[PDB]
């Protein structure tokens, strides 16, 4: 269902990672599979080539945790006007106050020993259900 | 601009913002709406320095880029009981207990 | 403006914006003008109040947004906290 559109128009982009974190940009092909691309260091930018109607997301390349692209999650190139191209603008969004206790703890504790701490159990499992694209997929179809 | 602080006193602590531009009288208004007390009996400070009432937020260095949302800066008080002045006294926070061995 | 005052389980009463408590549906439950959290210390509590700052001034705004800091010495009990407070 969410997948790029084969259009073959040419729309020159933008990614500007204006995030702490190293970013993985994603493509999703035109069978929906999600193909990952070079990362790009915090505060750097890249001039890159894509197509209209294709779609994007964006992820901290280490922990996989998601990160928004002009406010929204998802980004889809457009007809460049007078040459100029598009800007991409990669940002941290507002986490949840537990969302980012879970990435701290998780950055601190290998994953075999989450069980070992004393917490109530659904915060074990809210531990080991780590940040992943085919899950947000999933979602997003919604 | 906006910053925000952290107004302490003995085991009172108020979370607010003010104007750069505003002044340490303008600030103990605003104490006075939240504990009931007149600016007469406040003395506010930074660090250990004594705040003049004329003078702006900025001016006694509590600045936009250091007095941030996720990281306040502090504005000790102290009351007036009866004549004179108490000490500056701020009870600190509890201690975090030692990092659990998974952890560490 | 309305504050609320909230108080640690070692007897630090924070105060902060009404509009700023109401982040947590807990809270707004144990209200619906002070709330005591016999669980949750001060150097807990304290993060959070400058949780819901940096939330009411970051959510719906295009300057770049930094990252929220938590020390690892806190951040087990404050993912207690905030479990509890479902913030
Ligand atoms: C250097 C860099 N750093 C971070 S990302 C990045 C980077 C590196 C290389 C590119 C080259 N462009 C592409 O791969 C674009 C992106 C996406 O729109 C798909 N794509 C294509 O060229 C795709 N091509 C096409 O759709 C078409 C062709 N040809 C049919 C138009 C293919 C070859 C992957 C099928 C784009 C970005």
């Amino acid at each position: 269902v969410l997948r790029s559109v084969n259009s073959r128009e040419p729309s020159q982009v933008i990614f500007c990672n204006r995030s702490p974190r190293v970013v993985l940009p994603v493509w999703l092909n035109f069978d929906g599979e999600p193909q990952p691309y070079p990362t790009l260091p915090p505060g750097t930018g890249r001039r890159i080539h894509s197509y209209r109607g294709h779609l994007w997301l964006f992820r901290d390349a280490g922990t996989h945790d998601g990160l928004l692209v002009n406010q929204t999650e998802l980004f889809v190139p457009s007809l460049n006007v007078d040459g100029q191209p598009i800007f991409a603008n990669i940002t941290l969004p507002v986490y949840t106050l537990k969302e980012r206790c879970l990435q701290v703890v998780r950055s601190l504790v290998k994953p075999e020993n989450y069980r070992r701490l004393d917490i109530v159990r659904s915060l074990y499992e809210d531990l080991e259900d780590h940040p992943n694209v085919q899950k947000d997929l999933e979602r997003l179809t919604q | 601009m906006d910053v925000f602080l952290m107004i302490r006193r003995h085991k009172t602590t108020i979370f607010t913002d003010a104007k750069e531009s505003s002044t340490v009288f303008e600030l103990k208004r605003i104490v006075e709406g939240i504990l009931k007390r007149p600016p007469d009996e406040q003395r506010l400070y930074k660090d250990d320095q004594l705040l003049d009432d004329g003078k702006t937020l900025g001016e006694c260095g509590f600045t936009s880029q250091t007095a941030r949302p996720q990281a306040p800066a502090t504005v000790g008080l102290a009351f007036r009981a009866d004549d004179t002045f108490e000490a500056l006294c701020i009870e600190p926070f509890s201690s975090p207990p030692e990092l659990p061995d998974v952890m560490k | 403006m309305m504050y609320v005052k909230l108080i640690s389980s070692d007897g630090h009463e924070f105060i902060v914006k009404r509009e700023h408590a109401l982040t947590s549906g807990t809270i707004k439950a144990m209200l619906s003008n002070e709330v005591n959290f016999r669980e949750i210390p001060s150097h807990v509590l304290s993060k959070v109040c400058m949780y819901f700052t940096y939330k009411v001034r970051y959510t719906n705004s295009s300057t770049e947004i930094p990252e929220f800091p938590i020390a690892p010495e806190i951040a087990l009990e404050l993912l207690m906290a905030a479990n509890f407070l479902d913030c």
